């Protein structure tokens, strides 16, 4: 019961992470992404209540980012795009629950 | 960490020491609470506490009045209550009271939310007979909670043989548990055996919310809240076996109006109402809303069942 | 028309 | 939006006691995690006081109005990670600027 | 020390340091005092009104740059005292207007400081929100004296006329307190009179569309000390003004009341400068007159409190 | 100014107290009484400012003395010493006191 | 129906 | 009836003060006498502040709340002292404060 994320680009280009979990499913769970850049605190991004089916965005990334989640395979994906220079970052995919903390993480 | 609400006029309030409480099946869990009032100010003399269920007509009613202390009205503090007055001091006054079982859970109709609601309702008169001023009441909401038997239930299953072909056509449904988790991945784990000279085109997984009420008379209905069709074909005299795999969420019927919640506190979207537990072994006449699901698998031809109750944990 | 239901801890 | 902060940033078996605060009121829906260098987030304490499961005793969540607070009982040796304070009523939710501890 | 009075939602909350506001014959201290998250509308008011009608209304809000008046010595200690919520308020009373006077059962002129919320003033106030104060503007005597108030007449018939000749201490009298009547007639007539009236009379001026004026007695004594003729009488009388001798005369009146009191008899209130100017509202004063019976002399006296320390 | 009162009897018996002041007057007097016992304290009985002719009386005596106010002769009119007193027409504590 | 004008020492 | 009472008792140019409680809000509306036994009482303060005329300096009326006291800051002032009620009709004297 663990989870990964998976998946260098050109400023103006894009990137899809892939955000895989196993033993358990996605329904049970909002998913999240979290950015933190080196030697810096993190902030949340994006998020995808999969059973409400709703979805919300941060500032820092707002309109430019899109998310959305492959229930066929447990998983979940981050359509950034048009990368500008800040959004440089080691990324987590993110998965919660009522949200008792933000309660699996990735590698 | 207990809730207030202030009337209009200020000088009152209401405490709830939560407001959601739970059902221990056996008995449910009374509410507690302190009523405050200005005795200096107060030449009323009196106050009241109603505790109402109330489906958007009311059921279950009951008056209390922790003020003046009536002797005849006392019930030992709960813990709760104590820690409120030792903290209020002499102008504040607890009460507490005993709602009876069978009394349904606050669920709520998909769309203030249409189904039961309990609200305790705190406002100051010299008698009941009085009508109740705007600026002399606190409104609070509440709801009764039920939660999963932690023992599990034991394996359900269902089975039938439906002849047309002397040979027959023979299907099995097993489930890991009747008692299921909101959102938790149902793993339908089903299996045929057709021995009949006839195919099968398509076998249709899904699941049904069955919504009981009494008001006007005992009523019924019923809303699909998870689906999927397989086009997966059993040729005439053979065997076949598949876990599919399903999971009930609101999003899909947003739009699907009277499909059950759990109590709208305010106006939130919480998650599909629960299904209840009835009381004792018989058909006891519990108020307002039962729902309960059952996983209806059927093969088209050219129908299996199970009860099951998904419904939230016992919350930490 | 504006109650507000906002929490203490004893 | 809600910031939150805390202090101090950095310091150096001893009991540890920590805090930070909200500029709004958040009620207690407040997160705390610790993370060690390089690695994903572990989720400790929720509703500023429930303990998650299997986090070690000496985690503890406290709350005062809009100011919460963590105490780890002692600095094992193993409890050399960031910390976030974050509140997640409303999104944005906000990660504090977390404390490395040596 | 400040009175408070608080709106009946609990939200507001209207300070004025003091109610009984003195004048300075010059010119009347202006009133200042203390005044969203519920009226929701964001702004508040304070109206400041006379009322017999209402004489004279003026309003000003002090919350949410036309009206920075600088902020008074006391009022600026109740903003520190209160803190963020608070926010000063002050009037520029205009002079020419009554002191807080009122009849025997308040009838009479008022002083109301209504003190609510709202969007504009066209919208209607909620008795839910407001807070409704009286006050009491109020005058005391000039510390210059007047002229002994002497006043004669040799009142002819006899070929030596009557003579009718009075004096009092002052013009200016504190109230409750005697007056020593000091009179020398001298009948050098061919007849009799038996009969000397002493007597203190309010005269209440009154205007609200005309000037009207009423009267009725609030001191009496009556000395049937008869004068002979050929002869010349000296004695000094005293009289002295109470309100339980007349509590059954309507319409008598009265000093400032605020919901319901017995305040003593209505002092008179002084006129400004020279120019006799009709101020609206009311007016009243006394004067001794002592009357010779048939077989008049009056002294005008101001009657009215001392200034208080 | 000053002060003066006037006016030994079994329980039951009856006696007429006066007082008198000089050099100011009676109406601008709220007429009170005082009494004390041999070193306690003091203790009101009755009042009148003749001014609005209200008489009052401490519940210790209610109904059994009556006080009057010879305005005529600038005067008014329980083992204790007895005190006539006077005080403002405002009222800011007993001023002008008796014998 | 129920004010009060109670004073308060700044 | 305002059961105003008083307190100290008693106690021994030197700086003092005394204190009395009131049973209910009587405003401003206390008093402070001096009295030598076997003379008649002669007022202080009034309105729990004033000095009233010839009283010497000393005699500083006091408040906080119900709270009203008197301030002798030094003390013929071996003498008892009362505060007092009026707000209300009765007035109530407290049992009074010696010195010595």
């Amino acid at each position: 019961v663990q989870l990964v994320e998976s998946g260098l680009v050109q400023p103006g280009g894009s990137l899809r992470l892939s955000c895989a979990a196993s033993g358990f499913n996605v329904y049970s769970s909002s998913i999240h992404w979290v950015r933190q850049a080196p030697g810096k605190g993190l902030e949340w991004v994006a998020s995808i209540s999969s059973y409400y089916g709703y979805t919300y965005y941060a500032d820092s990334v707002k309109g430019r980012f899109t998310i959305s989640a492959d229930t066929s395979k447990n998983t979940a994906y981050l359509q950034m795009n048009s990368l500008r220079a800040e959004d440089t970052a080691v990324y987590y995919c993110a998965r919660s629950r009522w949200y008792s903390g933000l309660d699996y993480w990735g590698q | 960490r207990v809730f207030k609400k202030a009337s209009p006029n200020g000088k009152l309030t209401v405490y709830l020491g939560k407001r959601d409480f739970v059902d221990h099946i056996d008995l449910v869990d009374p509410v507690d609470g302190v009523v405050l009032v200005d005795p200096e100010y107060l030449k009323e003399r009196r106050v009241y506490v109603t505790l109402t269920c109330a489906f958007r007509k009311d059921l279950f009613v009951a008056n209390v009045q922790s003020f003046p202390p009536a002797p005849e009205d006392k019930k030992p503090l709960t813990r709760l209550q104590e820690r409120l007055i030792k903290k209020l001091g002499e102008h504040a006054y607890p009460f507490t009271f005993e709602i009876p079982p069978n009394l349904p859970c606050s669920v709520t109709l998909q769309p203030k939310a249409c189904g039961v609601d309990y609200e305790v309702k705190a406002f100051c008169a010299e008698n009941l007979e009085e009508k109740i001023h705007k600026r002399n009441s606190v409104r609070l909401v509440i709801r009764k909670v039920q939660y999963a038997p932690e023992r599990p239930g034991p394996q359900p299953t269902a089975e039938t043989t439906r002849q047309f072909s002397d040979k027959p056509l023979h299907l099995e449904a097993s489930l890991d548990k009747e008692i299921y988790y909101h959102g938790e991945p149902i793993s339908v784990n089903v299996h045929v055996t057709n021995n009949t000279n006839k195919t099968v085109k398509k076998i249709k997984i899904s699941v049904r919310q069955y919504a009981d009420i009494c008001l006007f008379n005992t009523a019924q209905y019923k809303c699909p809240v998870a689906m999927e069709e397989a086009d997966d074909t059993v040729a005439p005299s053979s065997t076949f076996c598949k876990v599919y795999t399903l999971t009930p969420f609101l999003a899909n019927n947003r739009e699907k109006r009277g499909l059950a919640l759990d109590g709208k506190l305010k106006h939130e979207d919480t998650n599909l109402a629960s299904s209840t537990l009835l009381r004792e072994g018989a058909n006891r006449e519990i108020l307002g809303i039962i729902v309960s699901y059952k996983v209806k698998v059927k093969l088209v031809v050219s129908a299996v069942e199970l009860p099951f109750t998904l419904m939230h944990p016992k919350p930490k | 028309s504006e109650e507000l239901t906002r929490s203490t801890h004893c | 939006d809600i910031q939150m902060t805390q202090s101090p940033s950095s310091l150096s078996g001893d009991r540890v006691t920590i805090t930070c605060r909200a500029s709004q009121s958040v009620s207690s829906a407040v997160a705390w995690y610790q993370q060690k260098p390089g690695k994903a987030p572990k989720l400790l304490i929720y509703s500023a006081s429930s303990l998650y499961s299997g986090v070690p005793s000496r985690f503890s969540g406290s709350r005062s109005g809009t100011d919460f607070t963590l105490t780890i009982s002692s600095l094992q040796p193993e409890d050399f990670a960031t910390y976030y304070c974050q509140q997640y009523k409303y999104v944005p939710v906000t990660f504090g600027q977390g404390t490395k501890v040596e």
